[PDB]
């Protein structure tokens, strides 16, 4: 919403509200502003704000699937999971592309982004050609 | 930049200055901040709509200093004028922007030009231009002037209630 | 476990309390039972279930033989090792199978699959062939 | 998928319904159950013995949605029902598993695949369906029916002091 | 910064309080600022001393353009980037020089860079020869 | 000191303490026990026996030159390096041998490698192959 | 192994148990504790000087189960004789390592052939066998058995005083 | 090496010792400077600047001991009696420096030798020593003792003020 209202300022004097547009007011006052979520996975925690997560809403961290995850007591999400596949996974959502770890095992990389929801043709073009050869 | 710098010559907060800057680095770290960066950013805004021309005119907007491509300073400060300036700051922000070429003056074809930049970026066939000149014009020559503007959207109390409803940033 | 009661179910009318094989009743009184074990291994506070961890009961962190590592006053496991080896067999016990780190060197990862009491012969198929050839 | 939401429609407690989604995803990471993966988990509860029969009863118990796949919301409400649903519930459950034909009756040789399922999954040679139908049968023509079940449980006080056992996961 | 007492010493006697150039006198009184600063990248806490930030003032992490993911409520800077690059990253700080981490993917180890405003062609000639040739 | 009691059941009788051996009664009382040494390297803090850091006395962690990287305040030894190569210095005060990481740079590496006063003729037949082609 | 067994079958405490555990494991990991750790063990405190033969010794006192090699558990009850127990067991124990056929007696070839062992794995030519037996055998016959052995050490109250003196481990 | 024992013999504290050998190892890595690591070290803080010849002479200022490349032992005493010894030691330091041959005087062309020195390494041509030497000789005999220049750095106050000033680390 800092980009948001320069569209606004484009509309103002000839367009109301009208058809199906999303630029005008920040209906709903969906500013709940900004939390720093801890995703604790195998022990290290992974601290991402809630907006990040938000990103892509059909996957495990996207919908409210990770909510299973939630213990309520340390108030933290856990995962007992592989901390170090994560890390691709967390940065899928911070950077947009999905990269591929040269080090890491195919089978263990593709069970962990099935966990998570996270298809594999999502594997940007900079590691696709490393992920395609590796995985025979 | 500079953080307690840009809280005085601004409207925004220390706290909502850094969201601001975060929302601005992450669609541009570092990197180039032209008419490109702009047309990537509404287009993940409005799917299945091109937002070419917008771009362009949104980039002809800005441009003070002397590099061409808009840094954070005259990102924020624009924005502090749209979203916390006085009345006549964010109608002269808007009135900028639908002004092309620069001379001061908005024709049936610069407003047209506006609007097509919009529809083709996201009822009646693009002459909302032929509405607007109908009840935004005094003289009724097909000019709009800035005081003209200022003048013809306090008349209609709809425009100031939209446009001063204080938007919450962070 | 809790996939039990569906084949209980099938049972009941034609074999109730006669004689049963493992499933009827959850006996013993085990529920509640997990909790959070954390597994300080060189400062890196690792955490996982402790079922997790009973999994593969004729290990180190499978068998008591990890409360000879237990310390009382920090209620938690220390291993003076490596952090890096302990999170592949960390996640033997929650994958199922053994994965080979392909940055890391055969002798130490051997070394350390000997301590905590895992066979190389379980290393999946999956990275069979890395492990192999990089032992030579 | 939701936890506030299951949480009305099943007897599980919240921190219930966290282990058992906890406990059904690692059999299944986002695949939803299918006949193959209910046979990978019960081969690995009874070793030296074939479980391809009995999952593919146990699968086609479920399935009233769409995908024929059965989802969490389908297993766990199932479960609901088998560990703290009413007796009318648990009984008409296992009635249901059963019929295989899913008509309404069970039969002589109907009951005898089930009792083939379980024996090969892991003193009567598979011919238990004797002792079975010469005491469940009201009508001895070969045909039990849902309430010539409930009715004949209820008199064994044995079976309704297994039945209502009641076993918390976690 | 304190080799420099030696320099000064050879100056005593020929050029003292006269003229000097960047040697005499530890002017605006700098000491004692250094402190530990806590690098908040993805969960993972880094801490480094904050002149070895101070080493290269024209990037992020060297200007005052870090002060904008500063959280005063923490005291710490909160960056939502991948906590593995960032290692490289803060050793450049440290050693002089920027590695290129074999195992990374170019392209997300090109957006890190850009991010905190690194050039990559500082990249030592240590793995310049790694960093060219996966860069295709 | 759990081997030496053997090897001083085979003296009983027939020396008393007589030349140059060490095996007889623990002198000086050298038992201050064993307490866990918290170093804490670029944020992460690595956990180890005080006798691990003791195997090796001839270099930085093993003489007391560890203390001039004490911080009496946090009581932890701070080191202002990369988290990524200590872990294999560490682990060379564990394992006893020393391991090369396949992903690192050899520069990086042999870099850190000095800094702990550790020399590369000591890296282990393990990834000694590894080490000198890496090294052009 | 089995730490709260071994509490109560040794004089150790659990927490000097779990150090003793580490210093074993860390000699050997799961690994065959058999006579060439040993070897590389006592090599380690006495370079330049050979432990093979010492080891052999060691091991053959050793061996009470049935795998040969010996376990934990083995390793820690000697070694709660040998810190702990009671001058009749730590005295029976160095018998039981001198006494290498596993006979019952002590000769002079079989106690030159222990101090043999320690020299070459670490005053006078090895002849120390007979200071030793000259004041060690009451029959003086060239056989010192496990009761002429325990009294002729209680006389000597200088390795009394050195046999009690309480080692700490931790 | 030892940071309890050079705590008695400087006059820098714990505190202090911790941070001089992070900033003395930061350029040495248990390399032990010699005369290349000192001019790495001054070219860092003087860009386009030979710093070759002075760091020659402030090589040869050290090694009393044996390797001939200075430890930090004596590392941090010289800057010890730098930054908080005594008048009649930072001079004679500063005295012993001047005196490149080592020979209890300072002559002419040996001043000229480190004015030339320090000019490189970075308004009178070169030729400031005919100043110095016309105001710190008492002889005018073209050589300038210890006795001689200590003296005549006292009849000089403004060199007191600076050489005194207290310069802390840290
Ligand atoms: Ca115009
Ligand atoms: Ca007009
Ligand atoms: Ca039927
Ligand atoms: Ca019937
Ligand atoms: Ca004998
Ligand atoms: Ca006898
Ligand atoms: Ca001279
Ligand atoms: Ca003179
Ligand atoms: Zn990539
Ligand atoms: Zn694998
Ligand atoms: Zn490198
Ligand atoms: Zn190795």
């Amino acid at each position: 919403a800092a980009w948001l209202p320069f569209a606004r300022a484009a509309a103002i004097g000839w367009m109301p509200v009208a058809n199906c547009p999303m630029p005008l007011a920040p209906a709903d006052k969906n500013k709940r502003q900004d939390e720093l979520i801890v995703l604790n996975v195998s022990g290290r925690r992974f601290q991402t704000w809630r907006t990040t997560l938000e990103r892509y809403p059909d996957t495990l961290l996207g919908s409210t699937e990770k909510e299973f995850f939630f213990n309520e007591d340390t108030k933290e999400y856990f995962f007992d999971r592989d901390p170090e596949v994560f890390r691709c996974v967390l940065n899928f959502y911070r950077t947009g592309k999905l990269h591929y770890p040269r080090y890491e095992c195919i089978s263990a990389y593709d069970d962990e982004l099935a966990f998570y929801g996270i298809l594999p043709e999502i594997i940007g073009d900079c590691c696709y050609e490393e992920y395609k050869d590796r995985k025979r | 930049m500079g953080l307690e710098q840009l809280e005085a010559q601004t409207n925004f907060t220390k706290r909502e200055l850094q969201v601001l800057y975060r929302g601005f680095k992450n669609e541009c770290p570092s990197g180039v901040v032209n008419e490109d960066t702009f047309k990537q950013i509404y287009a993940q805004f409005f799917p299945h709509g091109d937002a070419s021309t917008y771009a362009h005119y949104l980039f002809n907007a800005f441009d003070t200093t002397q590099t061409g491509s808009v840094k954070f300073e005259d990102f924020v400060t624009a924005l502090s004028i749209l979203l916390r300036g006085t009345v006549h700051e964010k109608l002269r922000w808007t009135f900028n922007l639908y002004d092309i070429n620069k001379d001061g003056y908005i024709n049936k074809e610069e407003m047209m030009d506006i609007v097509k930049a919009i529809y083709d970026m996201m009822d009646t066939p693009r002459q909302h231009v032929d509405v607007f000149f109908q009840k935004m014009d005094k003289n009724k020559d097909g000019i709009v002037t800035l005081d003209e503007f200022l003048e013809s959207c306090q008349e209609d109390d709809n425009i100031m209630r939209s446009l001063q409803l204080f938007q919450n940033v962070m």
